């Protein structure tokens, strides 16, 4: 079957990959040995299993994932992780090149080295798969490299893939604060190029997720990683649901395609709900209704937003497991009340709502108490736009500053191209806003 | 790998460098045995990258010592891990600078170069590319700087990959016995600024204040002062060397900190800094350290941090970092000064955290970004120079050096231009 | 003072032809403006338009501008008013091409002779006659600036070696700005001598090779002609003036793949972009003016300060390559030209 192995760029991206992979690993229940303490999965590795990782050493479930370590540090991370142990060293690839990176510089220089290696790996995997619609990969915006990889990588892969698009994951700084100036530098250039290539984009609010975890855990820190775990969990959940058999299973791409009537919003927003504190679970089990309320409430949604403030051209929430009747019943009413939701002009139809046959699953080792339902929602969010505006504001300021010309110059990347990217981003955002308004 | 050998120039460079080596070696924690104190293999690996292995997995330093006089070399060798360091790396020059910028520069450079190539090769062996070399010298010593400058210029030229960063103590403008001493400084300053895109200096005053309070010694202990100073420097390198949950490129950061290559100046920050008793008795809270870095007293350099603003702000984190702390940091920066953050770019400060908190106190911080005061400090320094010009001191030396008197003027002009621009920008939003 | 670029449009690029894309701008000398479609595909009709004192179509040639420019050229030089020319355009613009102008093939005409050659060559020739007419002592001390890693090489200078760096100091002769002196040049007796010498100089001079254009200098090229003039007036007062002309062929924005340039060339390119950007920076920086005096710091900027808003006087003519492709860069160019517009320079005798 089709198998997607994520490619994670940047320390964060890799870290995410580690978490996500590990989370998968936990789900697999297969030891780092690669032989699962569990019995062989049904159908050997499941289609999902194969999809995430091609199965080799059959009778043993050994995940295969491609990681690039621009920094040797990543390699250490990879090696440190159990997954690497399962992974044949072939699977792991480390760039000789340093990250280094200047954001502009890194992607071009690094990408070339990676691409050849990755492509081979990809092709083999593709060969392994009956066919690969596309790859879902995680990249870090903040790192120059991470952002850089996506742009360069995406195009090539897109070409190879042809019509079938790839799903892209990105790291989106919360508009509130940016990790570094550099990231927003990456953002516009990466985003504009990437967006066209990518069918969709995944947006995460680094701060927001941290905040969300922060509230429930009621520990802001430590740990960041814990926050990461949730992020891994949420991402894992959505994929997991698709992976899991469903009475109705929709491919994510199809769903996202459904989500946006227009390519204009390539990237659905990602949300997780309900968020549940462990303690809350202790107090009581979450009700379906509570789930419903939680999902809607902006705190739950990964990005903090005012639902009025944001507009949802379309909002859908994929649910893991089985959607309860309740959940479903409750939903229409919610949608109904919610002014905030926007409309498409044309037709009211074209959506799908969708349930997975498999019962709700909880990711093992979940820091938080398990939630009966973990859900994601794809929608258009103001926050991304606002973040865009915020980035734009900074960017324009940067433009006025003409600061960090040198970094780009070192890349040899055009300032004009950069400005163009900014313009394009503005165009995209403006167009997106324009389309967003009915 | 990409280990960078540190080269010291000038009398100060030599003296500091020895401490630097000691600090670094201490950081390595590699005994003369060559066993690795650090449990982590990787940490050992980094050290291993840093220093070639003597048998017993000893690590031998890669660096060149500047020999103002051969005694200094003797000193280091005499000093601990004399065995650890191997004299082959050592370069010798009895003459030393000769306290002639030109003379020392010219004479030393030839000697240095050969060692330089050899040492460079070793590093190249270690890692194909190195980010760049950081050399410590005394800016104030004209000769010390001058000797250093040549290597730095050449090296950077040799490898664009490497970025030249220098540490030199600035004579504090606060006191000058005579104009002439700063005269050396001005020459060094002019050369240095051109030489390195980014340069780092510590004010003498900063040393004086820090040393004086801490030591309470009438006169600063060179070793003691060097120890503290080295430690802070060690922290930055250590942080970069050591893995972090998020790691930031030192170079990338360096590029980041200055909006442009133009601003050589960087403002170091070390922490925790407290009185000896204070530190021992109590441990700072994480946010406390952050605040501490803000405070002038904590920062090695002396300034009125409130008065000064940061064109760019950055923070480095060690130990576990709170997400909240980050927010606190962001908030605090805004709180303390609007000027603190650049108007141009919001939330300039970005921090990277080491995975493992530094040896000693888990929490460590460095100060990033530059302050108005330092920039003023430069301006102040030039002030001495002008007086020096009025003196036309070192007229004889200048003649002997063959260095242009006009060159001095040029240095003043150039420094003036840069300082003016810097100050103007710094003043400017 | 400073002049906004007169546009000479490069004929529709063969490479552009390879694209077979229409130029976003339609090169219409008639317009004396060019616009790229802002609408673009979305709106071919809609276009952002840029206007210059003149804009020229592909049909327009460097010569066409060149003759016009050519006359005024002498005046600046004769005075000793420093003249500089910069051409603004994308790489492969013919920024260099126009700037050089074309020598008639097989050097049927020398550079100066060729109307084909750009303004400079004719003006140089004219200067030859002019000097003759003046009867003043004219000598041209030549220095070559080929900039690699901000290193200047005097291939042009008759010495094999590159001329030494001129000292960066306000030349006391020059009222304002920073002046470079101590330059070692070998003067040539005559402009005709210049013609022959230049031929020699050209051989000496090299540009970083560019795949995109062998013609294009990968590095920013800086050709400087210094003219020492001494005459005795009707009054009989003996007056000594020095004129200087900087003809600069900056590299356009390049991407390595497009360039096909060597990595080192790319390194040059990074400088290349940096320089222009820095220069871009100057107008935006320009405004504060006090004190942290924002000017001198870069070498290029340093020359620049003299160049515009400086003792030396320069004028700007831009030639563009029809390719839309460097839209951002071209836009940057166009905007930059406007940027230049903000600050004008006052001509001065060297
Ligand atoms: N912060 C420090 N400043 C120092 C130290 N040693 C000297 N200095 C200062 O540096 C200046 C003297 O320069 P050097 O130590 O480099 C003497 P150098 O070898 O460069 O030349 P000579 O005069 O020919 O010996 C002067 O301003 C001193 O106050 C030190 O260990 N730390
Ligand atoms: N999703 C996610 N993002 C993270 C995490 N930790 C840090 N980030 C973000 O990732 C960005 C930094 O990118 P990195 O991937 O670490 O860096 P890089 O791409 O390897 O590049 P350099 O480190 O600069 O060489 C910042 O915006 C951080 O906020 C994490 O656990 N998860
Ligand atoms: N007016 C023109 N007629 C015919 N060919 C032209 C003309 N202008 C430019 N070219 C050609 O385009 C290629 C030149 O690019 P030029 O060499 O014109 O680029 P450039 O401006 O010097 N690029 P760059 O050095 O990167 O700033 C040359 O080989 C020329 O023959
Ligand atoms: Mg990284
Ligand atoms: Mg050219």
């Amino acid at each position: 079957m089709r198998e997607c192995i994520s490619i994670h760029v940047g320390q964060a991206g890799v870290q995410i990959g580690n978490a996500c992979w590990e989370l998968y690993c936990l789900e697999h229940g297969i030891q780092p040995d690669g032989q699962m303490p569990s019995d062989k999965t049904i159908g050997g590795g499941d289609d999902s299993f194969n999809t995430f990782f091609s199965e080799t050493g059959a009778g043993k479930h050994v995940p295969r994932a491609v990681f690039v370590d621009l920094e040797p540090t990543v390699i250490d991370e990879v090696r440190t992780g159990t997954y690497r142990q399962l992974f044949h060293p072939e699977q792991l690839i480390t760039g000789k090149e340093d990250a280094a990176n200047n954001y502009a510089r890194g992607h071009y220089t690094i990408g070339k080295e990676i691409i050849d290696l990755v492509l081979d790996r990809i092709r083999k995997l593709a060969d392994q798969c009956t066919g690969l619609q596309g790859f879902l990969v995680f990249h870090s915006f903040g790192g120059g490299t991470g952002s850089g990889f996506t742009s360069l990588l995406m195009e090539r892969l897109s070409v190879d893939y042809g019509k079938k698009s790839k799903l892209e994951f990105s790291i989106y700084p919360a508009p509130q604060v940016s990790t570094a100036v550099v990231e927003p530098y990456n953002s516009i250039l990466t985003t504009h190029t990437t967006l066209e290539h990518s069918d969709c984009a995944f947006m995460v609010d680094n701060e927001a997720i941290y905040d969300i975890c922060r509230r429930n855990l009621d520990i802001e820190r430590p740990t960041y990683t814990n926050l990461n775990r949730l992020i891994s969990q949420i991402v894992s959940s959505i994929t997991a649901s698709l992976r899991f058999d469903g009475a109705l299973n929709v491919d994510l791409t199809e769903f996202q395609t459904n989500l946006v009537p227009y390519p204009r919003i390539h990237f659905p927003l990602a949300t997780y709900a309900p968020v549940i504190s462990a303690e809350k679970a202790y107090h009581e089990q979450l009700s379906v209704a509570e789930i419903t309320n939680a999902c809607f409430e902006p705190a739950n949604q990964m990005v903090k937003c005012d639902p009025r403030h944001g507009k949802y051209m379309a909002c859908c929430l994929l649910y893991r497991g089985d959607v309860v009747p309740k959940d479903v019943n409750a939903a229409i009413a919610t949608i109904k009340t919610k002014r905030s939701i926007q409309f498409v002009d044309w037709c009211p139809t074209g959506f799908k709502v969708g349930i997975n046959y498999q019962p709700p699953t909880v990711v093992p080792g979940g820091d938080l108490a398990k939630v009966q339902r973990a859900v994601c929602m794809l929608s258009n969010t103001t926050a991304i736009a606002e973040a865009w505006a915020r980035l734009d504001h900074k960017f324009d300021l940067m433009y006025a500053k003409r600061a960090f010309v040198h970094w780009y110059v070192g890349e040899g990347m055009e300032e004009g191209e950069f400005s163009e990217a900014r313009e394009d981003m503005a165009a995209l955002e403006k167009d997106y806003e324009e389309v967003g308004v009915d | 790998m990409r280990e960078i050998v540190h080269i010291q120039a000038g009398q100060c460079g030599n003296q500091i460098g020895a401490k630097f080596w000691e600090v670094i070696s201490d950081e390595h924690g590699i005994d003369p045995t060559g066993s690795y104190h650090g449990d982590s293999d990787l940490q050992l690996e980094r050290i291993n990258v840093y220093y070639n292995e003597a048998a017993g997995n000893k690590y031998v330093p890669r660096a060149i010592l500047v020999d103002l006089e051969p005694g200094t070399m003797d000193s280091v060798r005499s000093g601990p891990f004399g065995q650890i360091f191997r004299p082959d790396n050592f370069v010798f020059g009895q003459s030393g600078a000769g306290n002639n910028w030109a003379k020392g520069h010219y004479t030393e450079g030839a000697e240095l170069v050969d060692s330089v190539l050899d040492v460079v090769r070793k590093e190249s062996e270690s890692c194909d590319c190195l980010q760049g070399f950081q050399l410590t010298h005394s800016l104030g010593g004209g000769t010390g700087s001058g000797m250093g400058t040549l290597l730095i210029s050449k090296i950077r030229e040799e490898y664009p990959d490497r970025i030249m960063n220098t540490f030199s103590v600035v004579p504090s403008p606060k006191v000058s016995d005579t104009v002439v001493e700063p005269y050396n400084a001005t020459l060094s300053v002019h050369q240095l600024v051109e030489n390195t895109d980014e340069t780092y200096c510590i004010d003498n005053e900063a040393l004086y204040d820090i040393c004086f309070r801490t030591l309470k010694l009438t006169t600063p202990t060179y070793g003691d002062l060097n120890h503290l100073v080295s430690a802070t420097m060690s922290g930055v390198t250590t942080c970069l060397r050591f893995p972090g949950q998020l790691n930031a490129d030192l170079r990338k950061l360096a590029v980041n900190m200055v909006p442009f290559p133009r601003l050589h100046f960087f403002m170091p920050g070390f922490a925790p800094l407290t009185s000896r008793g204070s530190q021992q008795y109590r441990a700072l809270t994480v946010p406390e350290l952050t605040q501490q870095m803000f405070d002038a007293k904590n920062m090695m350099a002396a300034c009125d941090p409130r008065h000064g603003r940061y064109l760019t702000v950055a923070a480095v984190f060690r130990g576990r970092m709170s997400m909240k702390e980050v927010d606190e940091q962001m908030l605090n920066v805004q709180n303390k000064n609007s000027s603190y953050f650049v108007e141009w770019i919001p939330n300039n400060v970005k921090t990277a955290v080491c995975d493992i908190p530094p040896r000693g106190l888990k929490m460590s911080a460095t100060f990033i970004g530059n302050s108005t005061a330092i920039q003023e400090l430069f301006k102040r320094i030039s002030e001495q120079f002008t007086a020096m010009f009025r003196r036309k001191a070192f007229l004889h030396w200048y003649t002997g050096e063959g260095m242009d008197e006009m060159e001095f003027t040029e240095a003043e002009s150039n420094m003036n231009d840069l300082v003016s621009e810097y100050q103007q920008y710094q003043d400017a939003t | 003072k400073n002049i906004q670029v007169v546009v000479r449009c490069r004929p529709f690029n063969l490479a552009e032809r390879k694209a077979s894309a229409h130029s976003i701008v339609e090169c219409d000398p008639v317009r004396k403006e060019v616009s790229v479609r802002t609408g673009g595909l979305a709106d071919k009709s809609s276009r952002k338009t840029y206007t210059f004192d003149m804009v020229f179509g592909a049909s327009t040639k460097q010569i066409d501008v060149y003759r016009s420019v050519v006359c005024p050229i002498l005046d600046e030089v004769i005075m000793g008013y420093n003249c500089t020319i910069f051409a603004y355009g994308q790489t492969g613009t013919g920024k260099t091409f126009t700037m050089e102008g074309e020598r008639s093939p097989n050097e049927e005409y020398t550079w100066e002779e060729d109307p084909l050659a750009g303004i400079i060559p004719r003006t140089l020739h004219q200067i030859f006659e002019k000097l003759t007419d003046n009867g003043t002592e004219f000598s041209v001390k030549v220095s070559l600036l080929e900039i690699y890693n901000e290193e200047l090489f005097d291939l042009l200078n008759p010495s094999s070696d590159v001329s030494e760096r001129l000292q960066m100091f306000d030349d006391p002769r020059n009222k304002r700005g920073v002046i470079i002196k101590g330059l070692e040049e070998i003067t040539v007796h005559n402009k005709d001598e210049v013609y022959q010498i230049l031929e020699k100089g050209a051989a000496k001079r090299t540009t970083a090779a560019t795949l995109m254009n062998a013609y294009s200098s990968r590095s920013h090229s800086v050709f400087s002609v210094t003219i020492h003039m001494k005459e005795t007036t009707i009054d009989g007062e003996e007056l000594v003036k020095i004129g200087k002309l900087n003809l600069v062929d900056l590299a356009g924005s390049e991407n390595i793949g497009r360039s096909g340039a060597v990595d080192k060339r790319a390194r040059e390119a990074g400088n290349i972009n940096q320089s222009l950007l820095t220069l871009g920076r100057v107008i935006t920086a320009l405004v504060e003016r006090t004190p942290h005096v924002p000017y001198r710091e870069s070498k290029l900027t340093r020359i620049l300060q003299d160049s515009l808003g400086g003792r030396t006087r320069t004028s700007i003519i831009a030639t563009i390559s029809p390719a839309s492709l460097n839209l951002e860069e071209t836009l940057s160019t166009l905007e930059y030209a406007h940027r230049a517009k903000n600050i004008l320079n006052k001509p001065e005798v060297n």
